[PDB]
């Protein structure tokens, strides 16, 4: 997903 | 603030912490904000916006949106503790209270002296906002904003009131429950010491009660729901890919 | 309460409930300390307390302890999450921290004006004691009772103060270690909240360090093994049972 | 003990 992307 | 039994000088140091991951994600300066109350739409400019189609203001909003949600997540990652949860809830937690985090902080950028609020550069009233075709939300979003600034936040009690928004141990579908809930604890400690310490603990009672900001955002998504039927091709074209995946 | 996670309501009923306890098993007024300052021992009544024997002199002052900790005994049984502990924990806190809560109380019975404390019915000085021949125990007490008095504490701080010097969870034999720790961090936290209420969370550095009630306890059970080597039958003839139980 | 007697 898009928001785990920009968590890691 | 994962760890038990945190001391008061722990309890302090989070208190600073959560307010300068605050400062350093606030998107804009609150000096910013009010020094821009001089910068109104025009009426020609209000006609402009009501004469926009429905797509192209959705447009607008939704990349506004993913733009204060952005800040919202790097708000997260450098917020004490959150790093430390395992990544199913910290997904979990953000696509709960991402959007519930952007409707308290959009309080900033309301005028309770005019009723308007700071969008694309200027400010303006509810009826900037007549081509979206969701006006009751509209209405409902105004009013909580107007809700909030009653309050008088102070820039930190944002920040602390914030972080317990998103550090909610309570959001369906977290794995590990304990250690969130341990970190939501310690965040409600640093808040209320922060709010005894300046004499404020008396805006516990009146904060937005259990289920607005959730109603604010369910019906976010329904009225997204209605336009992404009257105008399915536009969303997946133009829309901003984390919108779509947070709303749709 | 032990209960984890309490939230600010039980907080702030906690602190009002250890308040309750302590009100209750006070033993002594301190309005009626306070007014009979003036009321101190004459030169004649200073010598002839000195003039006493010693097991006459240890024979009293072991009555005036047993006396003041029977009223701790009660304190512990009204503070809330005390009785909910095992027997054994509720045994080993009371026996290590009874002597401690009663050189705390005794600040209050002290006058720093003139170093005099409250002893049978009027004020004296350290001299008084002098049949004990432990004056450099004696000397350290008043010492300690002036550290104390310094703090000019409220009934409200003494209160929550001993409350946390018997609520004390690194006392050694504790079987049930992690329910003391959490009813000693919510005493913490009642007595944070209340000090930083009051503006008074400077005390928290000021506090006896670390040891300093240890040795006073210490050396009180040494002084009395050498009076009880001088003087076996007296003790067992005449002293109280639960002192002899506590320090023997 | 005493302590007991006195707390049961
Ligand atoms: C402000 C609302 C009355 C309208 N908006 C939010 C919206 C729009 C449609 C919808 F179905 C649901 C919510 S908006 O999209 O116009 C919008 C979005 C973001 C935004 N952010 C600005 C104000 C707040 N800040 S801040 C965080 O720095 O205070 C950044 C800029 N402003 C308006
Ligand atoms: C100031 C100390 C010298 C008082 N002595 C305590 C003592 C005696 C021998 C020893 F090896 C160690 C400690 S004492 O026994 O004289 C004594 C005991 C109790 C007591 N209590 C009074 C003062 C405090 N209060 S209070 C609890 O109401 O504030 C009760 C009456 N006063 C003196």
């Amino acid at each position: 997903s898009l928001l785990k992307k920009l968590l890691d | 603030g994962s760890a038990p039994y945190a001391s008061l000088t722990e309890i302090e140091h989070l208190v600073q912490s959560v307010c300068k991951s605050y400062r350093e994600t606030c998107q804009l300066r609150l000096e910013d904000l009010l020094r821009q109350r001089s910068n109104i739409f025009s009426r020609e400019e209000v006609t402009g916006y009501q004469r926009k189609s429905m797509w192209e203001m959705w447009e607008r909003c939704a990349h506004h949106l993913t733009e204060a949600i952005q800040y919202v997540v790097e708000f997260a990652k450098r917020l004490s503790g959150f790093m430390e949860l395992c990544q199913n809830d910290q997904i979990v937690l953000l696509k709960a209270g991402a959007m519930e985090v952007v409707l308290v902080r959009m309080c900033r950028a309301y005028n309770a002296d005019n009723r308007t609020v700071f969008f694309e550069g200027k400010y303006g009233g509810m009826e900037l906002f007549r081509a979206l075709g969701c006006s009751e939300l509209i209405s409902s979003i105004f009013d909580f904003s107007h809700s909030l600034s009653a309050l008088h936040f102070s820039e930190d009690e944002i920040a602390l009131y914030t972080a317990l928004v998103l550090i909610n141990a309570h959001r369906p579908g977290l794995q590990e429950k304990r250690k969130v809930e341990q970190l939501q604890y310690n965040l409600e400690l640093a808040f209320h010491h922060h709010l005894c310490k300046t004499h404020r603990q008396s805006i516990l009672a009146k904060l937005p009660p259990k289920g607005k900001l959730r109603s604010l955002c369910s019906q976010h998504v329904e009225r997204l729901q209605i336009f992404q039927h009257l105008h399915p091709i536009v969303v997946q074209a133009a829309f901003p890919p984390l919108y779509k995946e947070l709303f749709s």
